[PDB]
């Protein structure tokens, strides 16, 4: 007979009385004779490998004064993998019974993370607290993402028209262009037609956040230009009324041509007023804030020769 | 001198390329650097397929996030006025306003009751309407469209609307002469070395030297017979 040495993660050295013809069971139920462990919980480390069950210590060549290490893992547990967007991984033993709930609590004992912060997705799919791992068909090895609730950081918020108010991580370096291509990652507007607002200050992509003084927690509103096929009214002082179709980007000497076309009248003839004033040739319709279902007023000079 | 990497807390041996220890769960140590050499076996090969096919399903998640979010921007382009989600107050009212029951200015985007932007719009002395939000930082340069400015007023407002819009340029311009005619809207502008303005409204012409219209006369005619009648 020998002694031998069992090493658990706890930090205890256990001694055992053994013989080469105990089998890798017999040095289990030793285990479970001082520890009161359950013997097919129990994993035995030797020589950097797992020991089977069915074999010996003779067989592994363990010899007197060795020294085994001891894990413990469930019978029918298993393990998964927990992808951050940090790109560590967390590796938990997990039953496929167990709920998104407990894989949140057990996320928690290892990582320090509350489970206010965890989202889980799982294929595509964010886990609800409720189901379970066999629910989402999650197996042996099976790889899940975990997205945190937030960084702290410098954060700004951006109301937006339809009501929903977005929150972005930013710092104070950052280029409003930028900003408006993080506001294109999560909403996918495209950047080119975003008009960020702050205290009613239109802010141009060039400068950036601490040049405008906007700090953490601001609130800005986005307002939204476009670039597209839009339908105008133009009006004569007889209430005439044709509809044109126009883009922003037309030049106020487009609009008469296409007015030359409609209804005969030359442009040198043509006056065009909308919003009070008079449109000069030069200008385009966006220049002039001329938007969808306008009304621009028309008046043709006077007629001699 | 082996391939894997050890745990620090089992001293089990781990494939390289694998994150946490296979019996204890740890984590692969940082310092720990994966031979190019080493070759994934079934098991490693099938993990990391799992894997990248987790990062491939997360990111097609993302995308339908992005093209779903935008095409409810893109969805409130199809009506004139838009509405609040959550209840607002109003800075003119001081009114408690339901999802529904308020108008997003969408220069703005600050809110309001229908009936305070009815009476901003009628009180309005420029031709473009501003938003009539003020606090201690700015006033709102934004404006109404007049998309949303149709929707908020009676068709008689509307046209009162436009009406003085159009007369504001005409104040404006010094060149400009109006129809004699009594609550005719037809006027013009004042072309070199042209006396006669034949309005297209009432279709009265319009003498340009007297500004006034005599059409049964010549102008020295209507001027005399005008000194003769107004006689003190
Ligand atoms: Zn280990
Ligand atoms: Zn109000
Ligand atoms: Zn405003
Ligand atoms: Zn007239
Ligand atoms: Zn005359």
């Amino acid at each position: 007979s020998m002694q031998i040495f069992v090493k658990t993660l706890t930090g205890k050295t256990i001694t055992l009385e053994v013989e080469p013809s105990d089998t890798i069971e017999n040095v289990k139920a030793k285990i479970q004779d001082k520890e009161g462990i359950p013997p097919d919980q129990q994993r035995l480390i030797f020589a950097g490998k797992q020991l089977e069950d069915g074999r010996t210590l003779s067989d592994y060549n363990i010899q007197k004064e060795s020294t085994l290490h001891l894990v413990l893992r469930l019978r029918g547990g298993m393990q998964i993998f927990v992808k951050t967007l940090t790109g560590k991984t967390i590796t938990l033993e997990v039953e496929p019974s167990d709920t998104i709930e407990n894989v949140k609590a057990k996320i928690q004992d290892k990582e320090g993370i509350p489970p206010d912060q965890q989202r889980l997705i799982f294929a595509g799919k964010q886990l609800e607290d409720g189901r379970t791992l066999s629910d989402y068909n999650i197996q042996k090895e099976s790889t899940l993402h975990l997205v945190l609730r937030l960084r702290g950081g410098m954060q700004i918020f951006v109301k937006t028209l339809t009501g929903k108010t977005i929150t972005l991580e930013v710092e104070p370096s950052d280029t409003i262009e930028n900003v408006k291509a993080k506001i294109q990652d999560k909403e996918g507007i495209p950047p080119d037609q975003q008009r960020l607002i702050f205290a009613g200050k239109q802010l141009e992509d060039g400068r950036t956040l601490s040049d405008y003084n906007i700090q953490k927690e601001s609130t800005l509103h986005l307002v939204l230009r476009l670039r597209g096929g839009m339908q105008i009214f133009v009006k004569t002082l007889t209430g005439k009324t044709i509809t044109l179709e126009v883009e922003p980007s037309d030049t106020i000497e487009n609009v008469k041509a296409k007015i030359q076309d409609k209804e005969g009248i030359p442009p040198d003839q043509q006056r065009l007023i909308f919003a009070g004033k008079q449109l000069e040739d030069g200008r385009t319709l966006s220049d002039y804030n001329i938007q969808k279902e306008s009304t621009l007023h028309l008046v043709l000079r006077l007629r001699g020769g | 001198e082996f391939v894997g990497w050890q745990c620090p807390g089992c001293t089990f041996i781990n494939k390289p390329t694998r994150p946490g220890c296979e019996m204890c769960c740890r984590a692969r140590p940082e310092a720990y650097q994966v031979p190019a050499s080493y070759q994934p076996d079934e098991e490693e090969r099938a993990r990391l397929a799992g894997e990248e096919e987790a990062l491939r399903q997360y990111q097609q998640r993302k995308q339908q996030q992005q093209e779903g979010n935008y095409l409810q921007h893109v969805q409130l382009d199809q009506r004139s006025l838009v509405l609040n989600t959550e209840p607002a107050e109003c800075p003119v009212c001081y009114s408690v306003l339901a999802p529904g029951e308020a108008v997003v200015l969408r220069e703005c985007l600050h809110t309001f009751c229908r009936e305070c932007l009815q009476g901003t719009i009628r009180n309005s002395q420029e031709a473009e309407v501003s938003c009539p939000f003020i606090d201690n930082t700015y006033s709102c340069s934004g404006k109404l469209l007049e998309r949303e400015i149709k929707a908020l007023l009676t068709p008689e407002d509307y046209q009162r609307f436009l009406d003085l819009g159009i007369s504001i340029a005409e104040n404006r311009s010094a060149f400009s002469y109006h129809c004699k005619t009594p609550d005719c809207k037809g006027w013009c502008f004042f072309e070199d070395d042209v006396n006669e303005f034949t309005c297209p409204v009432c279709f009265h012409v319009n003498c340009l030297l007297c500004k006034a219209i005599h059409e049964q006369m010549n102008c020295k005619e209507y001027q005399e017979d005008l000194a003769l009648r107004a006689q003190n």
